[PDB]
């Protein structure tokens, strides 16, 4: 339990990650994943980028 | 008959109940209203005969 707020805070984006409407279905919690800041480097001669 | 909006969907999920192991015990208890006796005993006359 994150109360410290250490680890990026990834809920309330309205992504599709919520418990089940009913009662009668299972939950399957997300699987954490998160985005952070970097550097933009010129994939060689395409001019794509990461 | 189609369901109308007086039609009563229940779900018993969506109220509280108890989750028993193995080995579990629970008891229900009630009391009855006061309400009139079965007569276990006949009639040696006709009402209409007295």
């Amino acid at each position: 339990v994150d109360h410290e707020y250490k680890y990026p805070y990834v809920l309330g984006q309205g992504q599709d990650t919520l418990a089940p409407e009913l009662p009668i279905w299972v939950y399957f919690p997300p699987q954490y994943a998160y985005l952070t800041v970097g550097d933009v480097n010129t994939q060689g001669i395409s001019g794509d980028s990461k | 008959k189609l369901a109308s909006e007086e039609s009563a969907f229940y779900v018993l999920e969506h109220s509280s109940f108890q989750l028993l192991g193995t080995g579990g015990t629970a008891t229900m208890s009630y009391k009855f209203p006061p309400v009139p006796p079965e007569n276990l005993e006949g009639c040696s006359q006709h009402f209409y005969e007295m």
